[PDB]
């Protein structure tokens, strides 16, 4: 019908009209890293993280925006795909703070994880690491702000899913900063959700603070009946 | 004969810019007498397809920087209104080190812009200019007011903008100090109240644009010569420079020059003709040259070796490896320090960086405190390899194409001044240990 | 190099060197580490139990 | 006919409000803005 | 190097939401006037000027400013917040009542701008990002302002004085506290992007309207 073919690795799939990149590869069953792509929020294409390889094209394209093209091929596996991940881990790497023994996130850090997956083994930055002060957005929502990798997950989240236009960016470049840029409590009923959709720990839960390791929990998957939504 | 192969000669008669070093009135009845707001009714008659086609056979290029060819670019807006407003905005922010062209523009020759403007949005079919110039020129926006308002007045524009039956507006927006906003889809994102961030492309501004509307974005200088092509025509444009390099440009030639200024010139002028011409050569003589940017920090440089045989157009500058830019000629003599050069150059692309995406906001920091470190020499042969590839990784990786601006300087720095640096590192270590 | 007795250390301000990443118990291969950690009264991450069964290790 | 004179002085006597005041002069000519349909994004 | 200015605000008092801040009654039939260029259902596009209005009321923009503009434009005071911030012409600190900036860049820096530098800080007593006691000057080095052929240059409250000399930004100094004005433009005897001697182009008498046109319009 409206379906069009594109091939993923040299295998045929067929495809709705502006489908991203992203998505026909998800169909072969292939994930392409991620750090900003969230499949709840707008698309944002900033952390660079998932550019693949077109045959036949001497550009990277973004696979979280760009829509397919009908007879394209992506190639998710070649060298320039792979030189792409681990250029963009070592740029996301170079800034961030030593912190993976004290941060939360330790064991179910996507940073960690793609950085063992996608990313070089070793660091060729020789120079200072930059700090930035915290925020403090209430008593739900722990926030160490030197760990975070500008993703913009949550301004995309508040925004658009809790509704609040609270969080932003300040400054430009290097010194870019995320958040309130005054001394305001995020405070609404979908907050805590900012914590699972940070990447990173610099977005934490504060009562779950230093108790456990994601390694160590049993999980036992239930309901809840704090309201009739269930 | 056809095929000239010596550019670089032409007299007043064949200038589109008159009032270049504003010798002459800036306003209105000034440039009505010298040639503007002339047949333009004829011009608006004539159609949009027929204004399409002297743009493209003129063979006309950005003189924004990259050089795509306007004819093309501009027909992306033919398609049928879908409902939507049509918008033509004007590049006017000129961020680009050693680029003034288009502060001369419009502070003298403001209504060869506003002409073009028109001429340029009956050709796409849009509604409205909007005109984004840089906030740090007061003056150069407060005269381009000026300008627009004895238009309005005289009915050149506005309502029937003539006795042409098309209506149309023309509207002057600041920017406030970002360079980052020269950039088409910052530049769009600017005019709607957000931060100067770019846009992914697809979509192209000519699908979703300023306020998500069909949008044309193109520079002063682009504009401006958009009326002298049609009544002249295209192919008189044509008739000057190599093929695919046509027309006539404006050159800023400073640094260490005797006369630093900027000049119409032919396109594919030599760049020592150039030089020695209308800048009055290098301080020092022509043998004091160092090396030279042809176009604006953006683009590589290229030692004096080079220097003395390469044309000042689009391919024969991409041949040389570093490319025409903006036209923006700087020059260094041999009493300059190349390594301190480029890295204030670098330190001027992390100060402007808009820090959305990763390699940009990252590795641009990162190569400024790499050259930082290398102008002391504090640094060890094998880094210099290591920079390049920091380069690599950020070239063709970001969003905006401020991360290639920001690495290829660098490239060209290590490319053609490699011994300075190992010089440097060695000294560095002979009175440090 | 020889391994003998455990021992718990601190920096020379005499504040404890552990922080309660819990590699250690993660790392074991005969489980002999038991950890429960939380905020100190100033918000340091530390511990507050640190376990070793000395009849499970094999040191 | 003197190509010796600089003429371009008008923006010497330009004040602070020069821009915004030449703004509400040609609000007059301008023609009827275009309407989304909404008061804002977020109505 | 590195910006020093903070991009958080902590509130003071002489700097916080109660700080007293209102147009002018002139400034709103400005703010009218700007909101009317934009097409409707896109009134934020006027945050960019009305915020800059603010400051040219004020000097400067304290966080009831942005509050103002926010308010007045109904969009959310952090998109306010994210625009002063990212923006470097907005002053979100006072700063005296000229405010002094050099350029630094590569193609200023050839002609020696540091020597500019250099005089502009022995002249007023202070350094690159601080303000005379009389609160009268604020020195900073800025990017490239776009007046590279008549560098070195500075910008001062929206007046470029190109084609320094250590002498002449002395006396623009001198002028400008004395409570006069100084005329903007190239201090060389230049008054123009020309070369600094012969006009290598443009001598000829400008053509007449229609010379050049094709036939057939
Ligand atoms: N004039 C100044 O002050 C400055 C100029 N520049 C120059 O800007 C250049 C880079 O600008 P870019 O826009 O990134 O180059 P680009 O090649 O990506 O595009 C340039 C123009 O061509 C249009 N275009 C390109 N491909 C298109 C397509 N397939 N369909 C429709 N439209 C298309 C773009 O929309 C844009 O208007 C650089 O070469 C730089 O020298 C950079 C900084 C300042
Ligand atoms: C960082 C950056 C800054 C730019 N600044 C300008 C500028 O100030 N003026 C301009 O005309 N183009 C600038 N450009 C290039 C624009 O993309 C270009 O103007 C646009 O594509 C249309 O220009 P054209 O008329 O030459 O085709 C900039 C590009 C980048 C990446
Ligand atoms: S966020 Fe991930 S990479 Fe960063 S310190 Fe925490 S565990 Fe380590
Ligand atoms: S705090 Fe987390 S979600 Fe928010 S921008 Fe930083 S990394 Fe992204
Ligand atoms: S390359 Fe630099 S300026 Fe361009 S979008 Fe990325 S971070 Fe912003
Ligand atoms: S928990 Fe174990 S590995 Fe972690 S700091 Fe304490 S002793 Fe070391
Ligand atoms: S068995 Fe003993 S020595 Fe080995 S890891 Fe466990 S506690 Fe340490
Ligand atoms: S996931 Fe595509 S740019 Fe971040
Ligand atoms: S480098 Fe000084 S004005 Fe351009
Ligand atoms: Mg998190």
């Amino acid at each position: 019908s409206n379906l069009i073919e594109v091939f993923v690795d040299g295998q045929s799939v067929m495809v709705e009209p502006g489908t991203t990149v992203l998505q026909a590869c998800e169909k072969v069953g292939m994930q392409i890293p991620r750090f900003c792509y969230h499949e709840r929020l707008s698309v944002a294409g900033n952390c660079r993280m998932c550019l693949v390889e077109i045959e036949k094209a001497p550009k990277v394209v973004a696979a979280c925006a760009m829509p397919v093209m009908k007879g394209w091929n992506i190639l998710t596996n070649s060298e320039k795909s792979k030189k792409a991940r681990e250029g963009v881990m070592e740029f996301l790497l170079a800034n961030h703070p030593l912190d993976c023994p004290i941060c939360d996130q330790g064991g179910e850090c996507d940073l960690q994880d793609q950085s063992m997956m996608f990313g070089s083994d070793r660091s060729r930055f020789l120079e200072g690491k930059r700090a930035v002060e915290d925020k403090n957005i209430g008593p739900l929502v722990k926030t160490i702000m030197t760990r975070c990798i500008q993703c913009t997950r949550c301004i995309r989240f508040a925004s658009e899913i809790a509704g609040v236009d609270d969080l932003g960016t300040t400054g430009r470049g290097n010194d870019m900063q995320v958040g309130t840029y005054i001394e305001k409590m995020f405070m609404s009923e979908l907050s805590g959700n900012i914590i699972d959709i940070c990447p990173v720990g610099a977005l934490t839960s504060k009562p779950y603070a230093f108790t456990a390791r994601p390694w160590e929990t049993r999980k036992t998957e239930s309901i809840d009946v704090m309201d009739a939504v269930g | 004969a056809p095929k000239k192969t010596s550019f670089g000669s032409l007299k007043d008669e064949d200038r589109i810019f008159t009032n270049l070093y504003g010798r002459h009135d800036w306003r209105l009845k000034g440039a009505q007498s010298r040639g503007d707001w002339y047949k333009t009714k004829e011009i608006l008659l004539k159609g949009p397809d027929w204004i399409l086609g002297e743009v493209k056979t003129s063979g006309l290029r950005g003189r924004g920087g990259a050089g795509f060819p306007t004819g093309l670019k501009w027909s992306f807006m033919n398609k049928p209104s879908d409902g939507r407003p049509k918008y033509l905005v004007v590049n006017a922010d000129e961020g680009e080190p050693g680029t003034c062209k288009d502060r001369e523009i419009i502070r003298h020759d403001p209504h060869k812009l506003v002409e073009g403007c028109l001429v340029g949005g009956r050709a796409m079919g849009a509604r409205a200019a909007y005109i984004y110039i840089r906030g740090e020129f007061y003056n150069e926006a407060s005269n381009l007011q000026v300008a627009i308002r004895e238009a309005y007045e005289a009915g050149l524009i506005g309502k029937n903008a003539c006795g042409s039956g098309y209506d149309f507006d023309v509207f002057v927006v600041r920017g406030a100090g970002a360079y980052i906003c020269g950039e088409e889809t910052a530049l769009i994102e600017s005019i709607e109240g957000k931060q100067g961030k770019p846009r992914l492309k697809p979509p192209f501004p000519a699908d979703v644009g300023v306020f998500g509307c069909p949008t044309t974005v193109a520079n002063v200088e682009t504009v401006a010569v958009s009326p002298t092509i049609c009544r002249r025509g295209g192919a008189w444009f044509a008739s000057f420079g190599r093929e695919r390099n046509s027309g006539t440009k404006l050159f800023n030639i400073s640094g260490h020059v005797n006369h630093p200024c900027t000049v119409e010139e032919e396109m594919s002028v030599p760049l020592k003709e150039l030089i020695e011409k209308h800048a009055g050569g290098v301080i020092g003589g022509w043998d004091n040259l160092l090396a030279v940017i042809p176009g604006g920090s953006s683009t590589p440089l290229i030692p004096k070796s080079v220097c003395e045989t390469v044309l000042m157009d689009f391919d024969a500058l991409v041949q040389a490896q570093t490319g025409l830019g903006t036209a923006a000629v700087i020059v260094m003599d041999r009493s300059t320090d190349i390594v301190k050069a480029i890295a204030r150059l670098i330190e001027f692309y992390k100060h402007e960086s808009c820090g959305q995406c990763t390699p940009c906001r990252e590795g641009v920091d990162w190569m400024n405190k790499v050259m930082a470190r290398f102008v002391k020499g504090d640094a060890r042969p094998a880094e210099i390899d290591s920079l390049w590839e920091i380069s690599k990784q950020i070239e063709g990786h970001t969003i905006c194409a401020l991360g290639d601006g920001a690495a290829w300087p660098v490239q060209g720095l290590i490319r053609h001044f490699r011994p300075e640096l190992e010089e440097r590192m060695q000294q560095f270590a002979l009175q440090h240990q | 190099r020889f391994r003998g007795e455990h021992a718990l250390r601190r920096y020379p301000s005499g504040e404890e060197r552990c922080i309660a990443c819990k590699l250690c118990e993660a790392v074991c291969p005969a489980q002999a580490i038991t950890i429960e950690a939380e905020p100190r009264a100033d918000g340091s991450r530390r511990t507050t139990r640190y376990d070793i069964d000395m009849t499970k290790c094999i040191y | 006919f003197d190509n010796s004179t600089y003429r371009n002085l008008q923006h010497h006597e330009y004040s602070t409000y020069t821009f915004l005041d030449l703004n509400v002069e040609l609000s007059k000519f301008r023609m009827p803005q275009p309407s989304s349909g909404r008061q804002s994004p977020r109505h | 190097g590195a910006g020093g200015a903070l991009f958080v605000h902590r509130d003071t008092p002489e700097n916080n939401p109660d700080t007293p801040f209102d147009f002018t009654p002139e400034n709103y039939k400005r703010i009218e006037a700007i909101v009317k260029n934009y097409p409707e259902g896109h009134k934020a596009a006027a945050v960019l000027p009305v915020l800059d209005l603010a400051q040219r009321q004020n000097g400067w923009l304290p966080i009831s400013a942005m509050n103002k503009v926010a308010e007045i434009l109904q969009v959310p005071p952090m998109r306010v917040y994210e625009v002063a911030t990212f923006y470097t012409m907005y002053n979100r600190k006072p700063v005296g009542k000229y405010h002094i900036q050099v350029c630094t860049t590569t193609p200023c820096m050839l002609r020696n701008s540091d020597s500019i530098l250099e005089a502009i800080q022995k002249k007023l007593g202070i350094k690159v990002g601080e303000t005379t006691p009389d609160k009268l000057f604020t020195l900073i080095e800025v990017e490239c302002l776009g007046a590279c052929v008549n560098a070195p240059m500075v910008q001062i409250n929206d007046n470029y004085y190109e084609d320094l000399t250590p002498k002449d930004i002395e006396e623009i100094i001198d002028e400008l506290k004395a409570g006069k004005i100084p005329k903007p433009g190239p201090r060389s005897g230049r008054f123009s992007c020309e070369p600094a001697g012969g006009l290598t182009s443009l001598t000829e008498p400008p053509k007449g309207p229609g010379f050049g046109v094709q036939a057939g319009l």
